[PDB]
């Protein structure tokens, strides 16, 4: 069960509501589902810019339901594709079945499609086995498939059909509240001076993905560590040569200011346009 | 002659002979010329490049800016290719492959490696 | 534990500092990393013109921290790829895991990508490398340094955070670095004091480390038949393995990497 | 050497690279040398590369292992790259030996003058060359009628770095040789 909560993202309220509807209601209100005769959704597919929190969303929804979470990264799919070992898909689902309720997550469902270039068709061995296992599911053991793709265009349409990953959810770059929550989560369990206005830092980082904010926090921590090490080395060459106040007890404001120098947006406006155009195409239908 | 921008700065459309001293040279002018809102020591080169994507044909001419003294206004295949692809194929998935293709094409074309030859763009005025 | 030291490469002070921060600091001061709650960077990726001391840099940093150095040459990766023997990558990492702390160096991560030229940028060997890096415990001080002469063709998934996220540009040696390289190369051979070893480095501008090594080898091979005349004779045969056109690619890739970082003006209230 | 008339500079280079290390290990050590692991020939077909290798082997009284193009291709077909190991072993057993690959480009030729430039057989050859101890004096002498298509990785220091020209068909080789010499125009460096 993940330890990630909704405060780690603190954004996408509509996405949170949808995830609760499709993962919480079937496991919390089976009576309503059987009364209204509505079949629970098998899964959803998150599509959005890289490092926007799709994995965070899956972990948070799994934690909220207190359901076991097992994530299959894109490298695993590529391993099962190159090695022609798609049969592993089966056992994976079995594992998800064993730890019911579960939230199966595919970090990069488009990894295999990318590996072949975005002459053959859109169907492959691993995705075909994934479809086969999804169809051959109990449908009442409460195992949810949450795919995640950076390139929704090259996703096999067979995956995006009713009864199988029917719902596509757009996970955009975090907004100001989401950025503040991400920064607070990153600087958690880290000594940050109380005068560091994380709200302002989020305010000035429009267009920064969660990965970019994590990189900013890591750079700030790295600068603080370098300063601490340099001060400790300075203690000698002044002591042991010319015979204690902590130089850097907290990550101060200057550290974040210097870290922001090495801060870049990994998702350009063109990528945001790509995903917004895809979402608009889906919606206008 | 061209219109003024109030403060006294001429509009200075592409290729105009500006009033700033040419820090570089190889122009026989001694003045920095103008291009896309900036002053350059010398006129940019130019070469057509084909952009194929989604079955679309684009006749876009890339303007190279090598031989720049400031070492900051010199062209950059990555930036130039990103601009070209974004301008002509905005918000299209997989555009990074096209960007890489354009980068390779520009590098090969600009790799003629005859620094003596310059081929200024054919623009009237100095 | 390579015997190569920082004096064998000379310059590249910024690269030296980055390598120190990424290797020496976590191993020497885990306490500070725990205090600040930072995960040490799993790996780094050197990119630059061929034969500029990337392997020398990796060996030097390994020597600085006295950490075991494992070199996985490009032919080895191509052997894994051709024979579908990618599985052995696993045990390779295990070896690096066994000899902790270690600096696992991949001489040519783009060797497989180059060998392929219709498909994407993903390949079985690099996929195994990605899986091993992701499934590698950060507690053990195993650092991956992946050299690459073609920073673009490399699989983007390798540069993702939690992987060889940091990209370091290893440019052609400068005058000081060229002097250091020449001195290191001419360290096990009798060289007369007549040769300055600095004026030569000054003239051979833009010469990769391999070019300087070849020049020295030619000079002292003639001497096998050293003095200023023989060094000049060999230097007549000097070749610039990397031309300015080749340099442009790396210089401008680094420039666009740096220009993306346009938030240095950020100031708190 | 009398079997071939002329090419005095070619013999000069061949003996320089082969004879001296076997005959004067002490002099090489005095100057702290790593003798070249091999060399590559290139020229019009049937210009005497094989007999040149045989002659240099005879001058050194060193065994001359010859790997012809068909053998390399046979290794390529059926994925028999492993055999390369054995070949080098056969070269290593003959302590003073000259290992000659009559057509290094044969496999590159077979693939067509869609992939890149590396292949399993040449990859194993490179792996063996890198792992070949300098103490054992084994000399790899590649030969290629089409040096342009030869894998660049094999012309790297520690491998067959040296290229020797063994002279509409000739113009290609002449232009290639000039392209291997046009940028060597630094022969003016004078010490102060």
């Amino acid at each position: 069960v993940p330890q990630v909560t909704w405060e780690d993202i603190g954004g996408l309220e509509d996405v949170k509501r949808e995830l609760q509807e499709l993962v919480q209601y079937p496991v919390e209100h089976p009576d309503k589902f059987l009364k209204f005769g509505m079949t629970p959704s098998k899964g959803v597919l998150f599509y959005g810019p890289p490092g926007c929190g799709k994995t965070l969303l899956a972990k948070a929804i799994a934690n909220e339901c207190q359901a076991n979470f097992i994530s299959i990264k894109g490298p695993e799919l590529l391993t099962m594709w190159f090695g022609e070992s798609e049969a592993n898909v089966r056992e994976i689902f079995d594992k998800a079945r064993q730890a019911a309720p579960c939230v199966l997550f595919f970090d990069e469902l488009d990894s295999i499609a990318k590996a072949r270039g975005g002459g053959g068709g859109a169907a492959d061995r691993v995705i075909n086995q994934i479809l086969t296992e999804m169809d051959g599911m109990s449908t009442k053991k409460n195992v949810f498939i949450i795919g995640a793709t950076n390139r929704p265009d090259i996703i096999d349409p067979a995956i995006l059909r009713p009864g199988r990953l029917d719902q596509l959810i757009y996970i955009p770059l975090p907004d100001e509240k989401s950025r503040v929550a991400i920064l607070k989560a990153n600087l958690r369990k880290s000594p940050v001076a109380k005068d560091v206005d994380l709200e302002f830092l989020a305010k000035m980082t429009n267009g920064f993905s969660g990965a970019d904010l994590t990189e900013i926090c890591q750079r700030a921590c790295k600068l603080a560590i370098r300063e601490s090490i340099e001060s400790e080395i300075r203690r000698e060459r002044e002591r042991q040569t010319n015979p204690e106040d902590d130089p850097v007890p907290e990550i101060r404001r200057d550290h974040f200011e210097e870290a922001m120098r090495f801060a870049r947006r990994s998702v350009s406006d063109n990528d945001i346009r790509k995903y917004e155009m895809f979402a608009q195409t889906l919606q206008q239908s | 002659v061209r219109k003024v921008r109030g403060d006294g700065s001429i509009v200075y459309l592409d290729g105009d002979r500006t009033n700033s001293r040419s820090t570089g040279g190889k122009c026989g002018c001694g003045f920095k010329h103008f291009w896309d809102g900036k002053e350059y020591d010398n006129l940019p080169e130019a070469f057509p490049i084909t952009l194929e994507w989604g079955g679309r044909v684009v006749r876009e001419t890339v303007y190279w800016f090598q031989y720049e003294s400031d070492s900051s206004l010199n062209s950059n295949v990555y930036d130039v290719a990103m601009k070209l692809v974004t301008k002509h194929f905005p918000g299209e998935f997989g555009s990074e492959i096209l960007v890489q293709k354009v980068v390779h094409t520009i590098l090969h074309q600009t790799a003629k490696k005859n620094p003596d030859d310059y081929t200024p763009v054919n623009i009237d005025g100095a």
